[PDB]
């Protein structure tokens, strides 16, 4: 279930531990729920209130969420989850291509013309 | 550059073999057969040469003979190298058509036949191998000659 986006069923499996206590192995798939949405909260989130990313994984209103919202951004706004994307600056470059592409033509015509 | 000079029909008229060969250096060109009907060893003899070079001159000849200026730092008809692309590979289907004619008489007469045959009409295979190496080299050499100059120039 962690392979794909399942990620309320994890928390169901939080609900159902049958074999034993498996809580030192629980927490650190806490932890590893904690930096992966604290990672992928990043993404095309267009605005949410303090509600809906708030309570999908575990924290409410701790300063846990001033832990997140100033550890990373989408800082604490008025009941805003603030959408920074820029996304613009790394593309358009001939040059890259134009020098990983001109050793590309000479590897070319290395096994073009020399016989070896 | 056969240079000669007379030998004695006096001698000729002696029966005497002149010019008394001391050295294997005289008798190691062979004469031409339009020599040997006129004069040649009758009248007179023939000499071996060489040439006097340098260092001097050679490099400023080697260096001073066909050097492109700026040439390669250009784009070549930047319409036209597509174009003629075109131009060429249009036909190229046609002879590769031929290429998919003559490929079809083999386990047949003789292939020395199918060397005195083709005497009148055209093989696709050598025609064919041309136009590859005409396309690479025109396409290649057009290709990294434009992008060299999007790095040097900014």
């Amino acid at each position: 279930y962690l392979m794909e986006g399942s990620y309320n069923k994890v928390f169901l499996a939080k609900g159902n531990i049958p074999a034993e206590s498996y809580t030192f192995f629980i927490d650190i798939l806490l932890d590893t729920i904690r930096d992966e949405i604290a990672g992928c909260i990043e993404k095309a989130y267009e605005k949410i209130l303090f509600t809906e990313a708030t309570r999908i994984l575990f924290f409410n209103t701790p300063k846990k969420m001033t832990d997140y919202a100033k550890k990373r951004g989408w800082v604490l706004g008025p009941n805003n989850y603030y959408s920074f994307a820029s996304q613009q600056q790394k593309p358009e470059d001939t040059t890259i291509p134009s020098t990983e592409l001109a050793k590309q033509v000479i590897e070319y015509a290395r096994q073009l013309e020399m016989i070896v | 550059i056969d240079a000669f000079r007379l030998i004695n029909a006096n001698m000729m008229v002696l029966g005497h073999e002149p010019r008394q060969t001391t050295s294997n250096l005289g008798h190691l060109n062979k004469p031409s057969i339009q020599a040997l009907i006129h004069g040649l060893n009758r009248h007179y003899y023939s000499i071996t040469i060489n040439y006097r070079k340098n260092e001097l001159e050679q490099k400023m000849l080697l260096n001073l003979h066909k050097k492109s200026w700026m040439e390669g730092l250009t784009l070549q008809d930047y319409s036209e190298h597509c174009k003629h692309n075109e131009s060429v590979v249009k036909e190229m289907l046609e002879l590769a058509k031929n290429y998919n004619k003559a490929v079809e008489e083999e386990d047949k007469m003789t292939p020395e036949q199918l060397a005195i045959k083709n005497v009148g009409k055209q093989d696709p295979k050598r025609h064919l191998e041309e136009h590859v190496d005409v396309l690479m080299t025109s396409n290649i050499v057009q290709c990294l000659a434009a992008m060299l100059d999007t790095v040097v120039f900014k």
